[PDB]
């Protein structure tokens, strides 16, 4: 009836800590049943040694569980580790007090282990609690790639797609790296006004100081971290406010010991009473076994009511945290933390304060941050979108339509290389045609100053499957425009089921099918000649393209398409010269295009029907406030006639 | 020059003992001299003490361990030592020859397995031969119950074909307990092929109460990983005939020809460094003193280490101290109590021993049943 524990610590007096409460705890509970001892170590700096040291110390005593805090000694992961490593093997149950590491909290490694304060991770459920009570939608998440960093943010995702929102583009980068201004830099272009933080301490000071150098902690921009930032900013590196969360007891260590005590000596009666108590002994030799019921001391321990709540009720989560907690949130103002409001278990209180933000409004400001500056791509084509050389002045040459107007020009960037042989070279050109006037048209329309540049690699975007890899990923003008490079496409896109998952285009402005070239008895549809092919009448077009989709959604059409992978051309203009040069037989896409291109280039016709329907229209990144009022225009356009104008002048010639 | 260990087989450690007595194999492009170690029993502070001070008492570059009777949570010491001393190390076998998924920062482990995303896909390439698609999923309160579901749902969505999931149960499978409200539930089920994840205990305590409430006959068919079926050597009893697994390669080897090819990994890699830099990697080795910031000299080994080749296979490891581009073999469990090969998996495609699945009655004599038409054509 002596049940004996044991513990690690470092303070000499912490020891009369335990036996105080251990006398307390026989004073308190108990009436001639069981009596209780205690014995504690002090650490030592060599781990290995120190783990053979209470390996040993456990082979001199019938210990039952350990319990272990923080020492001061900065190298903070090599405390707990060795005596947790040592006890799994056992299976003997240890509860730490001051150890937050997250890696701690995966149940595979550490076999018997529990924490009595929450994790770093949950500060992303508490952040995400702080986003609800002040109205904030969208978030730019900015962490580091430690493993920490991982589990954070994975709870953050799981608790925002709760309300499947999602978040903005989400950065990470290398720890212990300095000269981070190229992550930062790839963040300003973006729009947003409220980021969030979580990394090591001192990193904290080098990712802070060049938000100084770059100006981005003007007005507007509002910072929020955890308490893993606060100690180190206002070390060094001035901070510019912000907002964070600590715990009521850190780092106190001496309720922590009594509550563990309380509830460990409240289980030992139950466990006493469950009928099988095999005593464990300290076999360190031939005893190789398991301490025979330990996983329901551990079901059982785990459930254990709080025994008394004194400084705070204490309970056990399912993972192995404690829920139902709360927080201070404090602020950062002349350098003097203040408390601003108190965390609930699920809501938030604020008590009286007056919250600062670092541009100096008094007003709580109002994030999102519209913008007003737009990016559009757009490809070679064409019927709809002419690129010529500039001319050497730097514009290109200011003609005059034959109907008594000029024909308007842009300038576009693009890229000046064809094909992957080529390398980068870049020019500055200028566009013209179709698709631009119905762009400038909106111009006069709306605000908003367009900044055309072309395509990376000519074609239009298909969904490609990654070599070796377990995610597919896209590829072209829509991998482009969904990295988020531009906001915008205007080109002739073809409106399919792939597409219209992810990015909504609506309101077709031009109706169009698909047709067959000839030089000059076929059917589109099925024909002898074509549905089962020869040496003679080859069928081709140009790869990663719509097509090739709607031909892999066949069944017989599969093969055709199957055979017709064999062979691909990069550009529509080699098809063009091909089909007077007889190397290729047949060339299949858009309508619009291969009609106008007969029309010019005589010598040439298309053969059959038009075997399908569909429609072009822009596109946009889903949850754009732009869609709404640019269709609801275009329709108003398309009433007047302007479009039906513009035709005559580039269709009908 | 390395050093090899032996652990937990007195009469075959005789063998083990006349084995190391040769000079040298004379085979390996390395002028290493071997040295060998035997433990009694395997328990913390035994192999504490006789790695660290035996690493230090003759400066020794680099160690490989060999396996035991298979008992679990032994890679942490191992894990903890490579983390300590920054030596390299090498498992071969056994239980210790188990994935071990979030291994330390700094540390360079290597043991040699199967990954449970991989050791997951080839039951879904298996099970697709012949279609079957029930998927009655069934797993224990277990810790790595969460990462198995995860993945498995993961895959589901993004497959080849519709898979059609029936259910998920978890269910506590504890030493002791009331089982009325697990075995009610268990009988409510209808499902042709099942798939289950857990320990060698908790198999046998399910599939006991499974034969109990009479889901073992000829119809249905399980599925488990390799986490399971324990010795790989000991037919354990109330195993239904007809269970499918997936373990890696030379199962049936040697335990000597597991440590050869351990010891010619370790030469090739020397082999192609010392063209690199023109002499062995300097043996870093210090059991009490611990120091050791990040090295550039043993980083570059390390990464030099990474890819090797010959002996008519192939180890590639990831920065996740496990294989990739591996070769397994599917087993089952023939119609005698003993276990046989079924199916190959070589560079990603799939065979296997029987066009047909058997599904066995009481006695030895199978049942054709009806179905399953025999058809013949020619060109
Ligand atoms: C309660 O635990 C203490 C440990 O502090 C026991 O005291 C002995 O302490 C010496 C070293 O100071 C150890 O070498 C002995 O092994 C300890 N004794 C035992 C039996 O382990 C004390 O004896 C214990 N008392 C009870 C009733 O358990
Ligand atoms: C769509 O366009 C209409 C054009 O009237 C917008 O309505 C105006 O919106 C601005 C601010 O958004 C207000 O200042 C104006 O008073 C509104 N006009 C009228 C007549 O009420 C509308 O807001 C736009 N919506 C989106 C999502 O772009
Ligand atoms: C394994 O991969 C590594 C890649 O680093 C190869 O090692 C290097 O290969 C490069 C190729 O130019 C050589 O120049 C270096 O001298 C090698 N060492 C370094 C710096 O890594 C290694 O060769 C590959 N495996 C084989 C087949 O040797």
């Amino acid at each position: 009836k002596i049940v004996n524990i044991g513990a690690v610590l470092s303070t000499r007096k912490h020891e009369q800590m335990f036996r105080e409460a251990v006398n307390q705890a026989n004073k308190r509970h108990g009436s001639w049943k069981i009596q209780l001892n205690a014995t504690s170590v002090t650490h030592k700096p060599n781990a290995i040694q120190m783990a053979l040291s209470v390996c040993e110390d456990l082979i001199s005593s019938q210990v039952y569980a350990i319990l272990v805090s923080h020492p001061p000694t900065p190298n903070d992961h090599f405390t707990p580790t060795p005596v947790s490593y040592t006890a799994g093997f056992y299976r003997i149950p240890v509860l730490g007090l001051t150890t937050r590491m997250s890696i701690y909290s995966d149940k595979s490694i550490h076999l018997s282990f529990l924490r009595t304060v929450p994790p770093y991770s949950h500060q992303s459920s508490v952040w995400f609690e702080m986003m609800r009570v002040y109205s904030w939608n969208h978030i730019i998440l900015l962490v580091s790639d430690d493993h920490e960093g991982r589990a954070a943010q994975k709870r953050l995702e799981t608790l925002l797609e709760e309300r499947e929102s999602k978040a903005e583009k989400v950065l990470q980068f290398d720890p212990g790296t300095k000269n981070v201004t190229a992550l930062l830099m790839e963040a300003k272009e973006l729009e947003a006004r409220v980021i969030i933080l979580s990394a090591s301490e001192d990193d904290a000071a080098t990712v802070y100081r060049a938000a100084a150098m770059l100006n981005m902690t003007g007005s507007g921009y509002v910072w929020l971290v955890g308490e893993r930032e606060i100690s180190g900013n206002a070390l060094r590196y001035a901070p510019d406010g912000i907002l964070g969360l600590q715990l009521i007891n850190g780092k106190n260590e001496s309720a922590h010991i009594s509550d563990a005590v309380g509830v460990v000596a409240q289980a030992v009666h139950e466990l006493l009473e469950k009928e099988n108590i095999t005593d464990p002994p300290r076999g360190c030799v031939g005893n190789t076994n398991i301490w025979k019921t330990g996983p329901l001391f551990k079901r059982v321990l785990m459930s254990s009511k709080y025994a008394d709540g004194v400084t705070g009720r204490v309970e056990f989560n399912e993972d192995g945290d404690r829920k139902f907690a709360n927080y201070s949130i404090m602020n950062l103002q002349n350098r003097k933390l203040v408390q601003v409001g108190i965390y609930n278990g699920t809501h938030v209180i604020p008590n009286d304060r007056k919250i600062i933000w670092p541009g100096g409004e008094t007003e709580k400001p109002r994030g999102y941050q519209m913008s007003t500056r737009l990016k559009i791509v757009t490809i070679h084509q064409e019927p709809f979108v002419y690129v010529k050389p500039t001319l050497s002045d730097g514009t290109c040459k200011e003609e005059f339509t034959v109907n008594g107007d000029p024909v308007k020009k842009v300038i576009c960037t693009g890229p000046n290389d064809t094909s992957p042989g080529s390398p980068r070279h870049t020019v500055p050109q200028c566009c013209y045609g179709f698709c631009i006037d119905l762009l400038i048209k909106l111009a006069r329309t709306m605000n908003f100053t367009y900044e055309v540049h072309l395509v990376a690699d000519g074609k239009f975007g298909t969904q490609e499957r990654v070599n070796n890899s377990n995610k597919k990923e896209w590829n072209g003008m829509m991998g482009e425009l969904l990295s988020g490079q531009a906001d915008m496409i205007v080109a002739p896109l073809t409106i399919n089921n792939e597409r219209a998952q992810y990015i909504e285009f609506s309101k077709p402005f031009k109706y169009q099918g698909l047709t067959i070239l000839v030089k000059k008895r076929i059917t589109g549809i099925n024909d002898p000649r074509l549905r089962n092919p020869s040496d003679k009448f080859i069928y081709a077009t140009v790869k990663q393209s719509s097509v090739d989709i709607y031909f892999r959604r066949q069944v017989e059409l599969s093969t055709m398409y199957r055979h017709m992978e064999k062979h691909n051309y990069e550009s529509a203009a080699e098809a063009i010269q091909a089909v007077r040069d007889n190397k290729l037989h047949a060339f299949i896409w858009d309508s619009a295009v291969l009609e106008f291109e007969a029309s010019q280039k005589c010598d040439l016709v298309t053969t059959g029907e038009l075997f399908f329907r569909s429609g072009f229209g822009i596109g946009m990144r889903k949850d754009s406030p732009w869609k709404q009022n640019v269709s609801l225009s275009i329709l108003k356009s398309h009433e007047n006639g302007f479009m039906e104008d513009l035709d005559k002048t580039w269709v009908r010639y | 020059t390395v050093a090899v260990v032996f652990s937990s087989s007195g009469p075959p450690q005789a063998q083990f003992r006349a084995r190391l007595t040769p000079q040298s194999f004379l085979d390996l492009p390395l002028e290493i001299q071997p040295l060998t170690v035997g433990v009694n029993t395997t328990n913390p502070s035994s192999l504490l003490t006789q790695i660290c001070g035996l690493l230090g008492a003759a400066h020794v570059h680099g160690i490989v361990f060999e396996d035991n009777v298979d008992t679990e949570a032994v890679a942490q010491i191992l894990d903890f030592i490579s983390s300590q001393t920054h030596v390299p190390i090498l498992s071969i076998s056994g239980g210790s020859a188990v994935v071990l998924t979030p291994k330390e920062p700094g540390s360079a482990f290597l043991q040699l397995g199967v990954s449970l995303e991989q050791q997951l896909q080839v039951l879904f390439k298996v099970l697709e031969e012949y279609d079957w698609s029930a998927f009655a999923v069934i797993t224990s309160l277990h810790p790595g119950h969460a990462l198995f579901l995860e993945g498995v749902r993961a895959v589901a969505d993004a497959s080849h074909v519709s898979w059609r999931l029936l259910d998920v149960v978890t269910l506590e499978l504890g030493p002791g307990g009331p089982r009325a409200r697990t075995q009610r539930l268990l009988r409510q089920l209808d499902a042709p092929v099942f798939v289950a994840y857990c320990s060698r205990e908790e198999a046998e305590v399910l599939f006991a109460e499974a034969a109990q409430a009479g889901l073992v006959g000829p119809g249905h068919v399980w599925l488990v990983p390799n986490l399971a079926l324990g010795s790989t050597d000991a037919p354990p009893a109330t195993f239904p005939v007809g269970l499918i697994s997936v373990v890696t390669e030379s199962w049936r080897l040697s335990l000597r020809q597991k440590v050869r090819d351990g010891v010619a990994i370790l030469a090739l890699g020397a082999h192609s460094y010392w063209r690199q830099h023109g002499t062995l990697p300097a043996p870093a080795g210090d059991c009490r003193v611990h120091p050791g910031p990040v090295s550039p000299a043993r980083e570059a080994f390390y990464r030099h280490l990474l890819n090797v080749t010959w002996e008519g296979r192939d180890f590639s490891f990831s920065p996740g101290g496990y294989l990739v581009q591996p070769t397994m073999v599917v087993i089952a469990l023939n119609r005698h109590r003993l276990w046989e090969m079924v199916g190959r998996w070589e560079h990603g495609v799939l065979y296997m021993k029987y066009p047909v699945w058997p599904r066995y009655s009481a006695s030895l004599q199978p049942v054709v049943d009806s179905r399953h038409l025999t058809v013949a054509t020619l060109e």
